[PDB]
RNA sequence: UAAGCCAGCUUGACUGCGAGCGUGACGGCGCGAGCAGGUGCGAAAGCAGGUCAUAGUGAUCCGGUGGUUCUGAAUGGAAGG
RNA sequence: CUGCAUGGCUUUAAUGUUUGAUGUUCUAACGUUGACCCGUAAUCCGGGUUGCGGACAGUGUCUGGUGGGUAGUUUGACUGG
RNA sequence: AAACACGAAAGUGGACGUAUACGGUGUGACGCCUGCCCGGUGCCGGAAGGUUAAUUGAUGGGGUUAGCGCAAGCGAAGCUCU
RNA sequence: AUAAUGGGUCAGCGACUUAUAUUCUGUAGCAAGGUUAACCGAAUAGGGGAGCCGAAGGGAAACCGAGUCUUAACUGGGCGUUAAGUUGCAGGGUAUAGACCCGAAACCCGGUGAUCUAGCCAUGGGCAGGUUGAAGGUUGGGUAACACUAACUGGAGGACCGAACCGACUAAUGUUGAAAAAUUAGCGGAUGACUUGUGGCUGGGGGUGAAAGGCCAAUCAAACCGGGAGAUAGCUGGUUCUCCC
RNA sequence: UGACAGCCCCGUACACAAAAAUGCACAUGCUGUGAGCUCGAUGAGUAGGGCGGGACACGUGGUAUCCUGUCUGAAUAUGGG
RNA sequence: AAGGUGAUAUGAACCGUUAUAACCGGCGAUUUCCGAAUGGGGAAACCCAGUGUGUUUCGACACACUAUCAUUAACUGAAUCCAUAGGUUAAUGAGGCGAACCGGGGGAACUGAAACAUCUAAGUACCCCGAGGAAAAGAAAUCAACCGAGAUUCCCCCAGUAG
């Protein structure tokens, strides 16, 4: 599923609005990727499928920290 | 992504300056290849000590 | 008595009101002496609130502009009304 | 008339930068519906090595074009039918 | 890794085929043949120029008020509406 | 009377309701006042006046007030100042609801269907009998050798005639059938793009279609079942006891 | 109950009953858990913003506020809503 | 407890009367096959196994156990030596069903506007996931307006008012 293994991140539904207003159902959809990752403190590459931001979050809080995170929520990995 | 160097490196080799390196070219090279790492403000101080 | 023709001076094609009427299912439209302020022509009595009259037109909503101490989400302002 | 050896806090443009446009090169994200290796007696997947491609391709959000491929609808009344 | 089709996607058909192949469209054995028009609509090509989206945010104007003053008014900086 | 509708007959059932708001009439309580809501509760009491209506109007408003608004201002003018209100209970209207009852063709949602039929996939089966005589072959003739030619041989074809089998051109019969699609006499194909048993796959704006809008279970210009659902119906029908003005 | 029963029957009012198992309260045993004082600490890819939507009675409206797909991104008590 | 062996439902053969007849309640026992079905398969109620047990008639049959996922442990263990992935066993828990109420992911059209796009119907119907005895919400970065209030939830007002 499209679902951002960091940040939960997944599709929302909202509407499109023409210039007259009409609703047409619709999806936004995440801006995934799946990413090589080395960890080092595993001496590994681990390759999640991540967002941006996601990935800005990895930089920020540092990756063995969102690895925390989903083992301790269990994600598969 | 600011980061601390490690060796020498392109135009701003320095064994551990404070530089300011675009992200891609700090998280999938330089780091991955032990040439740099975050400064997390924890990292600022033992690059900044020396 | 011209409402027709010509000329002089002019801005009453004025602001606030309006007894009383006409005409419409209604929205509305029409006629109006007189009062107040200020004005024009006339020696003056006077006349003038557009044109000889009856066609020349478009509700509400939304919005623009100018004015306006009337309103202003704690208070002063401001936005908006 | 000034200089070439010698004499008691800028436009005419260019070195360090923070920054676009184009062109070359690189590999390190990313692709590989090439090859080989292991899981494994497995034309799936994954890991691995490697060649190829390479900041392109592709995808997300935003965006101009096209869009009866598909959908919802509109297409007045009078009237000697 | 074809176009193309089913499919939010993975994938599958096309084909375990590869331009003497495959899809689409029109015509319809054979014989003799198939003339003129690219202005319209469509398609193919076209690195010039004109117009043009998100984006970027120069500049101008307004609101507020520290200060200035007896008040008429001016309005620093910041924040803001434009 | 209508030859315009509806009713074969009887019996039973079958259509103006309910709730909450609002206003009017009647009636009751009290009265410049009237009344409580939830809730408490010794539970139809009693408590609870939060609140609602009214006793003041005018003006967009600030505000003023038996006045006020209009305007600089009214000789004025507009709306107001004189008549009592309010809460129950019964009824007439209206609002919101299916809002008097039955009736669409349809639109949306989730499901069930390729035991009929369309096409396709896989694996098995069928075609009495009789004709025609393609390529090729052999041998003579014939060429310089081929060509060519005669016999004989061979056994081609969406080939021929014709049963099974598959079709459905004509007619009559049948039309409350023997049959919701057949019977009889004739007819077409019959080694092929043939025909057949079993089993598989394709799903509803979707399938499949040698293309007719054909077929997808006697249903098809959007299947069937359940749901939204009492869709909506400015249309048609019907609308039940009696007497008086 | 052969028709309508306080007094025929079964009940009713009322008063009683649990060997066992259980709901509920307390009381403790066992397990797991932490209490207490001193001194500290105070929730960043977040708030806010840009783009697109959605929520708030509120349809972008002068539109505060809330949520976030997308790209961004603070101050930190002398601080911030 | 003096009468009993459920009903249609007689009959047969019985059982009981002072406490092991029946009947009622508490707790046990047994509990074929299918079905989450769980050893593999399968056209549900059937076919076939591996391994263990079992026979003074120790063959073949009968019985028990063997699904998957998760967590934890143990033992094993590639490309690659380390290390991982992979593999076996084990202990726990999950799975399926079920009326509504509840939270969450999706989410119509008829209809209303006397047509119809915005708007309405409506976050309704429906599909989905999840949970509890209730769910959710909740201990102010809340309101107020210079006076003050003091989590959430529900009821009546405010008011069909402001918008
Ligand atoms: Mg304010
Ligand atoms: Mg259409
Ligand atoms: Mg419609
Ligand atoms: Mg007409
Ligand atoms: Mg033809
Ligand atoms: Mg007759
Ligand atoms: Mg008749
Ligand atoms: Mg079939
Ligand atoms: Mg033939
Ligand atoms: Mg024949
Ligand atoms: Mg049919
Ligand atoms: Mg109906
Ligand atoms: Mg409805
Ligand atoms: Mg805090
Ligand atoms: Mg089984
Ligand atoms: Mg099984
Ligand atoms: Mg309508
Ligand atoms: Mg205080």
């Amino acid at each position: 599923s499209r679902v951002c293994q960091v940040t939960g991140k997944r599709p929302v539904t909202g509407n499109n609005r023409s210039h007259a207003l009409n609703a047409t159902k619709r999806r936004f959809l995440p801006n995934l990727h799946s990413h090589r990752f080395w960890v080092e403190s595993e001496k590994r590459f681990v390759t999640l499928r991540v967002s941006a931001k996601g990935m800005r979050v990895i930089d920020k809080k540092g990756i063995d920290t969102v690895l925390a995170e989903l083992r301790a929520r269990g994600e598969k990995y | 992504m600011q980061v601390i160097l490690l060796d020498k490196v392109a135009n701003l080799g320095s064994l551990g300056d404070q530089v300011n390196v675009k992200a891609g070219y700090a998280r999938n090279f330089l780091v991955p290849q032990g040439k740099a790492v975050p400064a997390t403000k924890k990292n600022i101080e033992f690059f900044e000590a020396r």
